[PDB]
């Protein structure tokens, strides 16, 4: 088998929804096919493979994939997306009777089901006695995304999802900070489209 | 086999010959070296079917290999350059594509060792406004001023490593994005119940493992030698 194609370096799925990661190959004789997973930042683990036996192959954890030669596909599915499914997935194919060649990989992002969003911008102080601080934008749902800073002295992180197991509670957040003395948390996220009911305490 | 690779982490200057070693115990004929880079998957560098046989993969330029025994397959960067910075994986296979991968070699090639720098680390304490509004409390760790981008951040509550309630940025950002040798920074959050934060018995530590210079390396500057090290910051719970 001369190639394997995954499209979308990053893809999203709603928490609880069908997982579907697409893989297609080019090889006139049916090949062996493999799906590998990689956690940050860890090695590769085999999920499942097609080895010319069952066309529906089942893997660990509810994963399965159907080999379909008539549309040269081997799509990976799982019935319900859990937060622990966040990882990078690689499709791979046999080639030249002597090796495995890897697709470029897709990272799966699971969007938490946030039933009671409570968007807010908080100021946090350094535990030591500078008064350095950072701004924390948190508790917004899936319709919000955070934009890059448009000022080279202000730093803004990508949104990150944490899962507090103690309370079975997930939330989004991004962090902003700057050394500039005119920097205020009220203005930190002005380049992002934030929810109209974002809480801004004093 | 137990496939094993050495070294596990290494930082080097440009221009050096660098050797990575894969070893196996099961004696499979076929061994392989791959590199992994973001957006490109795992690309084959070189592979070998027995002790008499070496063949190029798609990205063999800049590399050589030796198969000195059934059990061993060595990769060399002949003259290291920065674009050889990557995660490297060796693998073995049986005769039916049963692959075994080694656990990885993270290699960072830097132009100028003078620019290596450990992080400064700070913990930022939960807002009273968050505690009041949500009855939850979010700590933020910030690591800054580090180079190269080769760190591992963890959180420690009362001396045990915690994974629940944590989110760490997946990649650091550049402090000076217009510079090729910009320092980096990274943030992480740990969220607990307000209850837990309000207990002055509880101890919270953000730990950053930095990979840098070894004892071997020469160091000519007045500032601290930027050797591989751990840098932490801490906060105690607070009722007031």
């Amino acid at each position: 088998a001369q190639s394997v194609t995954q499209l979308g370096s990053h893809v999203s799925v709603s928490e609880g929804a069908l997982v579907l990661l697409r893989c297609n190959y080019s090889s006139s004789v049916p090949p062996y096919l493999f799906w590998y997973v990689q956690y940050p930042n860890q090695g590769l683990q085999l999920l499942l493979k097609y080895t010319s036996a069952a066309t529906l192959v089942k893997g660990i954890n509810g994963f399965e994939a159907e080999f379909k030669k008539s549309e040269t596909s081997f799509h990976l599915t799982k019935p319900s997306a859990h937060m622990s499914d966040a990882a990078e997935y690689f499709c791979a194919v046999s080639e030249q009777d002597d090796k495995i060649i890897f697709g470029k990989g897709t990272r799966l992002h699971i969007l938490p089901n946030i039933q009671n969003p409570d968007p807010a911008v908080y100021q946090l102080r350094d535990s030591k006695s500078s008064d350095k601080s950072v701004c924390l934008f948190t508790d917004f749902d899936s319709q919000t995304n955070v934009s890059q800073s448009k000022d080279s002295d202000v730093y803004i992180t990508d949104k990150c999802v944490l899962d507090m197991r103690s309370m079975d509670f997930k939330s989004n957040s991004a962090v902003a900070w700057s050394n500039k003395s005119d920097f205020a948390c009220a203005n930190a996220f002005n380049n992002s489209i934030i929810p109209e009911d974002t809480f801004f305490p004093s | 086999a137990d496939v094993t690779q050495t070294p596990r982490n290494r930082i080097t200057k440009t221009g050096k010959r660098i050797m990575l070693e894969c070893s196996q115990t099961k004696g499979h004929d076929r061994m392989y070296w791959y590199r992994q880079d973001p957006g490109l998957g795992l690309r084959l560098i070189y592979y070998s079917f027995d002790v008499k046989d070496i063949n190029k993969g798609e990205i063999s330029d800049g590399y050589s290999v030796s198969r000195q025994a059934q059990a061993k397959f060595s990769l060399s960067l002949e003259s290291a350059i920065p674009n050889q910075t990557a995660l490297y994986f060796c693998a073995t296979s049986d005769e039916s594509y049963g692959y075994t991968f080694g656990s990885g070699t993270r290699l960072t090639v830097v132009e100028d060792l003078n620019k290596v720098s450990p992080p400064e680390v700070a913990v930022f304490e939960p807002s009273e406004a968050e505690i009041s509004h949500t009855q939850k409390a979010t700590l933020v760790c910030l690591a800054t001023g580090f180079y190269p981008d080769h760190v591992e951040l963890s959180w420690w509550v009362n001396g045990k490593e915690v994974h629940s309630g944590v989110c760490t940025d997946p990649q650091p950002l550049k402090e000076q994005p217009a510079l090729n040798d910009s320092r980096y920074s990274l943030s992480s959050r740990l969220r607990v119940s307000a209850t837990f934060w309000q207990n002055p018995r509880n101890h919270f530590r953000c730990q950053v493992q930095f990979y840098g210079l070894s004892e071997n390396d020469e160091w000519t500057q007045d500032r601290a030698k930027p050797v591989t090290q751990i840098v932490s910051a801490e906060a105690w719970g607070r009722a007031d």
